[PDB]
DNA sequence: TCCGCTCACAATGCCACACGCGCTGCTCGGCCGTAT
DNA sequence: GCCGAGCAGCTTGTGAGCGGA
RNA sequence: CACAUUCCAACCACACCUGGCGUGUGGC
């Protein structure tokens, strides 16, 4: 994966919810990882590796 | 690649693979279920410890064979006593019956 | 050279004491030493025990009777 | 020689006394010296002498002084292989119970002792020690202390207060305990509580008690008071550490050392024991060098390096030997090639001993040396020790029962290993370079078995169906069909012939030709009622080729079955009637010839497809213009503003595949044309004589849809998404495919590949499950003599006839007697084996469905009965009694899923899923049966119906049921009840935009509880122009209006309320939350006509049936997402206190309270109102449904049949056929455990899911008394679930969860009789199910 | 106070890495091998 | 203070929280 | 007196080394 910034998309029937999530995934050539993801409640929270 | 009767590994004392030296093939468990779906209790039984686990037994099958006796020993794992006491010893009685 | 086996079946209830008493069969004769009662054709002992349970002259409760009365005598002669 | 085996606590004592002698010696070895250490780890009056007959110090070898024992050694004259049996005792300090105990969630030793986990191990462990002996003090018995309150205690009691550590505190405090009065206390305690979670927990550990103080166990036998060594050929440093402790403890102890010193002895002492049961599971992290743990007992028993699982049923074996296939067309059915250096070499011995039977080689060392110099003599050995020596060819993947078969070798040169063709196809072996494995049984008695049983001609039925797995392949099918294809004009056109032979010598002679109709004298042989063939002579008017293959099939077959094309189906089902009608022996002799022939007249033939021989249609270019043309100005009128993408797609879409599907048909039309010959005539067009024809349309290799990709366009590629691309390979394969072309292709192509991958890789695994489910099972008795049964019946689902009634038959025996439409016909009695005829008979007479035995029905326990079971499927006889049944099913069952592909676009709702279209049409004229009859004439003279689970048959013109059909809920129909109405019309209608609220009688209707503002809300139409007033639900309403639920109340022409007829109560339509009101109050409501569409989602779709996951979920019987849930209890729906988080729903019979709760996500809609007193177990949202409930509320007839026809769709989707009787014993399987739901006067409660053949047989002694046995409920659940849940744990040990299953098998304490096939497996005994189960029975006549 | 709901394992399951099965010098913890 | 050894430089399920009314 | 363990004509006893594998940790 090019190092930067995606935005992938949990579609279908992921968590038992029927609704699409979204997270975005910034990664460097070598480091740490980072993520700001979002959930079924609209709270959006952040995960680091 | 065939082999009739050589060498056994020094912590197993089963039959070695590899073509370059003197080694069998291996006996998966798909091939397991399929014989086992057949009847051939006594050749399953050849297969599994006569063959590869009795090292005993599978020179006692030859010298039968050498001389004519085509018979097989029972000849019950020792490795079986070996787990039975493992389990008596464990502080579990080993309520074996028959 | 034995080709076909069904006749067995259609003799014995099954295959499992089929191959049982075949297998009793070739043990009294290959490693036994006994005699035969059918022509063989310069063979093994599987084929012909196959052959002679094909017949009907040789079954389970041939060869328990045969067994049975082969050990009345022996303990007759040992009086 | 071993009965059921047992695993529980037992006599110490005895376990002492049954080895000999003391390791006390903490020293490792006296490597140094040479004498028998007496008392060192590598003793010799614990284990024996260092070799056989030979003691210790090497002083003495011969077999004189043998009887007593040295001066100084001690070592008594015997043999060494007791050492690898016989043990002795680590001296110990303190005794000790267990530290493995505690972590088998939950512990062992508190759960014994109403003691929690960290209180026993704070007491074992140096945290807070028990007292014990208190005294005058005002504690309990056994109440635990620790070491502050121990101290400040002993101030007030100086000696009386004690209290130990540990290991000798545990075996006090065990010993102290009288677990009788215990199990009492705690049977009160529960007879007294009510609740849940103690109630669970109480009766979890009232039965773990039961269970221990019914056996022959012990409180205090769980101290272990003696530890045995284990011998050196096997931990030993572990209790050389142990020996070192104890020492250091003798050394420290005898002294009369103070109380805390000899409590941090004995809790060492405990912690190296603990250490002793488990490295990790204590608390400490041993090292052997340099950060290297060592082993205690066991590492890890899973996977490829554990002993109970891995080494006892998989490894290697010798006399086997590996190497590559190759086409042996010469050799026998029966017999197959093997090279001479493998029959040489996996033959060494037997040559051996061929050679000292005679004087060729008397001994050992000169015959292997002439053996290995290999000279010409020894050949003749080599011969005829394999002239009646069977060998097992076996393929590297097995998934059915062929995957190993057995074959007379035959030697020949070369290092490959020639194959008889007609059998790959059974093995999965193309000869692409398929390496295979070749054994040898090594035994008299394995290989008559190999001769008997897993013989190539006593295999030629598939396990899964009764069709031929020997079917012919793609090279003689050809050679036939060419053969047999007759032309209109050839050498010899229209002569007379007398004799087959006469037609031979013609064609050899090359006088006349192959193929040419020719009259010709057949001798038949028709087949008499007895067992006779008599003879008669015929002129027939056949062509040359089939008269040269009459000389092959025998003497019973008729002449119309070789009066064909003979394609790959034809040969099949000849090969299907030879076997059918001339049995068994004269199969294997008639396909070895038939084969031969097709082999010599393919070569003759000169077959071959050139660049020539697949003709372009002329008109496929100007199909392409007009498409390209049409497709042009649709696209144009998109453009100009007229339609939107989606329909000008879909427009594209259809007008491409009617294109491709038209100029297809184009080309395969000009493909059997334009061959005209002059048969003493102008044109005489005739079927095509082209070679690419010839091998599609024989079904020898080419398909349909691969010669249409070849000659015609290739079709529609799709993305990954699976969307059709708009742009079609307008190209084919003789003809250059464009660039783009070619990428769309490969783009397509490497999805179907991937997939074809992961799924051959997945697969192994379901297979492994469905054999570990179902392998505990054999056929013991023959008949269990019962009357329960399944109700048969050919699946009409859907289409006209998905799967018929004899394949579905034919196979089993009626459970009960089959009655003739007229009555008190018995023509098919009770008990009876069926056939073809019989299946005949069941056909002519016109029989809907049939009563057939099952393995459910077996009530016989712990295995099924053969009369009850089915035939072979492999011998063409009732099935016999000892076959594992279950082996051969999941074989079955788990061999076709090559043919599964996981997810391209199948998701159910491909096309379009709307309910408009559900207006059901017909194709067959008959009678009309209704079940759930609810169909109401309203006031316009048509038919509504007021209900949902109303089904539509057609009875046929004699009497069954051919087309089955759904009606939605509260549909309309024009037809009626018994209305003889043709078909191929559509006849009803639906909505699916919503659900309407049709009546059944006229009158008025009025808003009647009802009011503006709080629970409805004021919206008008934009299309007509009428307020559709909005009903508000649960989630937009206030306080002020949540206790009011509108509804309708329909009235009479006055105004008055109903009067239904039948019943008293007047029927109003209730209006739940989230509804539409169009027809308002007071308008005259024309009977059964739409008044209220009340919202409903109708474009949810997420079928995924055509997928081997499903199967998978299928057997896992896995939770779905959105289940459709069904009614528990019975009469009507009452809803009550809702928004605790979701929806809340009460439902109460009339003969009964209220007693069940549900909750209803807000995102899932009703089916019916609450005014409907619906039946128990309806659906209540649609969707998947849980096979749990089905189970549990329709019974077990119901959830079987549902599962078996869901797999046979999936397997028919698929295009696989399986015979039902394997997914009936695995589902059979799946519900082994049931549980109690009455207690009764039995001795278990229902809180106990016990076995469901162990429950029956405790009801078999009470059946003579009046108690009543027991109340069982089936719950099937996950095979994972239901495998770890085997009454047997020397199969669950093994098995997955090793850790787990092993702590809960080697801590349970129970018997298992290892009924089954893997426990053998495990201990290398003869498996009770071939030749071994009556070998067994034989041994269990006397004893 | 019990009831949904989910996370950390426990363990189908495999996979990745450090290394060892045949590196050497340093530093912390425990050391008496035939009438042994 | 003396000898011996380890360590380094190189997908299904369940018990147990965690809210949740 | 007492146990007793012996310096062992043809010849049975003095036969074979090796592979790929394993340990620990981490992952869901
Ligand atoms: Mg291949
Ligand atoms: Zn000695
Ligand atoms: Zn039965």
């Amino acid at each position: 994966r090019s190092p930067g910034v995606f935005f992938d998309s949990d579609k279908g029937k992921t968590h038992s919810s029927g609704k699409v999530l979204y997270n975005a995934r910034i990664i460097p050539y070598r480091g740490s990882w980072l993520d700001f993801e979002f959930d079924p409640k609209d709270n959006l929270f952040v995960r680091i590796d | 690649h065939a082999r009739s009767t050589g060498s056994y590994s020094l912590v197993t004392q089963q039959p070695l693979g590899g073509k370059a030296q003197f080694g069998g093939q291996r006996f998966g468990e798909m091939e397991v279920w399929a014989l086992e779906a057949y009847g051939a209790a006594y050749t399953l039984q050849e297969m599994l410890t006569v063959k590869s686990d009795d090292v005993n037994g599978r020179t006692k099958m030859y010298k039968n064979i050498v001389d004519g006796n085509h018979q097989m020993e029972p000849g019950m794992p020792e490795s079986f006593n070996v787990l039975l006491k493992e389990i008596r010893s464990l502080g579990i009685n080993i309520e074996l019956e028959d | 050279a034995r080709v076909t086996v069904q006749d067995a079946v259609e003799k014995i209830g099954n295959r499992f004491d089929l191959v049982l008493v075949a297998a009793r069969r070739a043990r009294q004769m290959q490693v036994g030493g006994k005699d035969p009662l059918v022509p063989e054709e310069n063979d093994k002992t599987t084929v012909i025990a196959l052959r002679e349970i094909e017949e009907g002259l040789i079954n389970n409760q041939i060869l328990d009777v045969r067994e049975r009365q082969e050990q009345q005598e022996q303990e007759a002669a040992e009086l | 020689e071993f009965d059921a085996i047992k695993i529980a606590l037992a006599s110490p004592d005895m376990i002492r006394s049954w080895s000999f002698g003391e390791v006390k010696k903490p020293e490792t070895i006296n490597y140094r010296t040479f004498k028998p250490e007496r008392d060192g780890l590598f003793c010799a009056r614990i284990f024996g002498p260092v070799k056989d007959y030979e003691c210790l110090c090497g002083k003495y070898k011969r077999l004189k002084h043998r009887g007593v024992i040295c001066e100084k050694c001690g070592v008594e004259v015997t043999q060494t292989k007791v050492r690898r049996e016989r043990m002795g005792h680590i001296e110990l300090a303190s005794p000790t119970a267990h530290i493995w105990f505690l972590k088998s969630l939950p512990s062992r030793i508190g759960l014994l002792l109403d003691m929690p986990l960290r209180d026993i191990e704070r007491v074992l462990y140096f945290e807070s020690y028990v007292v014990i002996e208190g005294g005058m003090t005002n504690l309990e018995r056994q109440q635990i202390l620790t070491e502050e309150q121990y101290l400040d205690a002993l101030e007030e009691f100086g000696d009386e207060f004690d209290a130990k550590m540990g290991a000798e505190a545990i075996q006090a405090l065990l010993k102290s305990m009288d677990l009788e009065q215990e199990c009492e206390q705690l049977r009160e305690e529960l007879n007294e509580t009510n609740s849940e979670t103690k109630r669970k927990k109480l009766t979890k550990r009232i039965k773990l008690l039961e269970a221990f103080v019914q056996s022959g166990n012990k409180p205090e036998w769980m101290i272990l008071t003696v530890l045995p060594v284990l011998p050196p050929d096997l931990l030993n440093d572990l209790y050389r550490r142990v020996i070192n402790r104890n020492n250091r403890l003798k050394r420290l102890l005898d002294l009369a050392a103070p109380d805390i010193i000899v409590r941090n002895e004995k809790r060492m002492l405990q912690e190296a024991v603990d250490a002793l049961l488990d490295n990790g599971r204590r608390g400490r992290a041993i090292t052997g060098s340099n950060k290297r743990p060592l082993k205690s007992l066991a590492d890890m028993i899973k996977g490829k390096q554990g002993r109970f699982r891995q080494n006892l049923l998989g490894k290697r074996v010798d006399y086997s030997g590996r190497s590559v296939i190759t086409v042996g067309p010469y050799l026998r059915l029966h017999q197959c090639g093997l090279p001479k250096k493998m029959a040489l070499e996996l033959f060494k011995p037997f040559i051996y001993g061929k050679l000292e039977l005679r004087g060729l080689a008397t001994t050992i060392k000169a015959a292997k040396k002439m053996v290995e110099r290999e000279e010409a003599v020894v050949w003749d050995i080599l011969d005829e020790v394999i002239r009646e020596h069977p060998v097992l060819l076996n393929r590297a993947p097995t998934l059915h029962r062929l995957g190993i078969q057995a074959f007379e070798p035959v030697l020949i040169e070369g290092k490959a290993i020639q194959l008889h063709p007609l059998v790959c196809a059974a093995y999965n072996a193309d000869f692409d370079g398929d390496q295979m494995a070749v054994h040898v049984p090594l035994t008299l008695e394995a290989q008559l078995e190999a001769r008997a049983l897993m013989m190539s001609t006593n295999n030629i039925l598939s396990p899964a169906n009764g069709e031929p797995i020997i079917v012919p392949s793609q090279d003689v099918v050809l050679g036939l069909y060419y053969m047999t294809r007759d032309c209109v004009n050839a050498k010899g056109e229209g002569m007379v012939l007398t004799g087959p032979k006469e037609a031979e010598r013609l064609y050899r002679s090359g006088l006349a030709s192959l193929h040419a109709r020719v009259k010709v004298r057949i001798t038949e042989y028709e087949k008499d009622a007895n067992g006779e063939l008599v003879a008669k002579t015929s002129l027939k008017d056949t062509t040359v080729g089939r008269a040269i293959l009459w000389m092959i099939v025998p003497k019973g077959l008729p002449y119309s079955i070789v009066n064909q094309a003979l394609g790959k189906k034809a040969i099949s089902k000849m090969l299907n009637t030879c076997y059918r009608i001339l049995g068994l022996k004269p199969t294997v002799i008639f396909a070895d010839q038939i084969m031969y022939t097709g082999f010599a007249y393919a070569a003759r033939s000169g077959a071959s497809v050139g660049i020539d021989d697949m003709v372009i249609p002329e008109k496929k270019h100007e199909i392409i213009s007009e498409a390209e043309a049409e497709v042009a100005e649709i696209q144009e009128q998109f453009q100009s503003g007229l339609v939107t993408a989606g329909e000008r797609y879909n427009k594209v879409i259809d007008i491409w595949a009617a294109a491709n599907d038209r100029v297809s048909k184009a080309m395969m039309d000009n493909l059997q044309t334009e061959t005209v010959i002059n048969r003493d005539g102008q044109e005489e067009k005739q079927v095509s004589f082209n070679s690419i024809y010839m091998m599609a349309d024989s079904g020898a290799r080419g398909s349909a849809a691969q010669i249409r990709q070849l000659a015609g366009m290739r079709g529609l590629m799709a993305k990954p998404d699976g969307s059709i691309i708009e742009t079609p390979i307008t190209a084919n394969f003789r003809e250059g495919l464009n660039v783009l072309q070619y990428f769309i292709s490969t783009h397509g192509a490497r999805k179907g590949l991937a997939d074809t991958a992961l799924k051959t890789a997945n697969s192994g695994y379901l297979t492994r499950r469905l054999v570990d489910v179902a392998q505990d099972l054999v056929v013991t008795e023959d008949d269990c003599g019962t009357h329960e049964g399944i109700m048969m019946t050919p699946v009409i689902e859907g289409g006209d006839v998905k799967e018929p009634l004899r394949d579905r038959v034919l196979g089993r025996v009626t459970a009960e007697d089959v009655l003739k439409p007229g009555t008190a016909d018995i023509l098919v009695p009770r008990n009876t084996l069926l056939h073809e005829q019989w299946c005949d008979l069941l056909e002519e007479n016109s029989v809907d469905a049939v009563k057939v035995r099952s393995v459910v029905s077996c009530d016989t326990d712990f295995g099924v009965c053969a009369h009850c079971y089915g035939r072979d499927l492999a011998r063409g006889h009732i099935i016999n009694k000892g076959e594992a049944i279950g082996v051969i099913a999941a074989q079955s069952i788990g061999e076709p899923g090559t043919q599964l592909t996981m997810r391209t676009f199948h998701i159910g709702g491909a096309a379009s899923r709307a309910a408009a279209e559900s207006s059901i049409q017909v194709k067959n004229k008959g009678s009309i049966k209704l079940s759930n009859v609810k169909s109401v004439v309203n006031s316009s003279g048509k038919l509504v119906i007021t209900s949902r689970n109303t089904e539509l048959k057609l009875i046929d013109e004699f009497g069954r049921t051919k087309e089955s059909y759904k009606v939605p809920y509260g549909a309309v129909l024009a037809k009626g009840d018994g209305e003889q109405v043709a078909g191929g019309e559509t006849v009803a209608n639906w909505d699916p935009h919503t659900m309407p609220v049709i009546t059944e009688v006229s009158g008025f209707v009025r808003f009647t509880d009802m009011i503006d503002g709080q629970t409805i809300t004021r919206q008008t139409d934009e299309l007509t122009g009428l307020s559709s007033l909005v009903v508000l639900d649960s989630a937009e309403r206030t306080a002020g209006g949540k206790d009011l639920r509108p509804a309708l109340k329909i009235v009479d022409a006055q105004g008055n309320d109903v009067l239904i007829p039948g019943t008293d109560m007047p029927a109003q339509y209730f209006l739940p939350g989230k509804a539409i009101v169009q027809l308002e109050d007071g308008v005259q409501i024309s009977s059964g006509d739409t008044l209220a569409r009340i919202p409903q989602e109708s474009g949810g779709t997420k079928d995924i049936t055509g997928g081997l996951p499903r199967v998978a979920d299928l057997f896992e019987a896995r939770r779905p997402k959105e289940p459709a849930i069904l009614a528990e209890i019975s009469g009507i729906v009452s809803f009550g206190k809702e928004t605790k988080g979701k929806r809340r729903l009460v439902i109460t019979p009339v003969d009964g309270s209220d007693p069940y709760e549900e909750m209803i996500p807000k995102w899932r809609q009703l089916n019916v109102f609450e005014g409907e007193r619906v039946e128990r177990g309806d659906v209540i949202s649609d969707g998947p449904e849980a096979p749990h409930d089905i189970l549990r509320l329709r019974g077990v007839h119901a959830v079987t049949r549902y599962i078996v026809n869901e797999v046979q769709d999936v397997y028919r989707l698929q295009g696989v056929k399986i015979n039902d009787k394997h997914i009936e014993v695995i589902v059979r399987q799946m519900l082994r455990k049931a549980t109690i739901v009455n207690a009764g006067s039995s001795d278990f409660l229902e809180g106990e899911q016990v076995e469901y053949s162990r429950v029956k047989i405790a009801n078999r002694e009470l059946e003579a008394n009046g108690k009543v046995g027991a109340t069982y409920s089936r719950d099937l659940l996950g095979i994972t679930k239901a495998s770890l849940a085997t009454e047997s744990f020397i199969s669950a040990a093994s098995f997955q969860e090793t850790t787990r299953v092993l702590t809960e098998a080697a801590v349970a304490g129970k018997r298992d009789e290892l009924r089954g096939l893997k426990e053998n497996v495990i201990v290398g005994r003869l498996i009770p199910a071939g030749t071994g189960y009556a070998y067994h029975q034989d041994r269990m006549r006397r004893r």
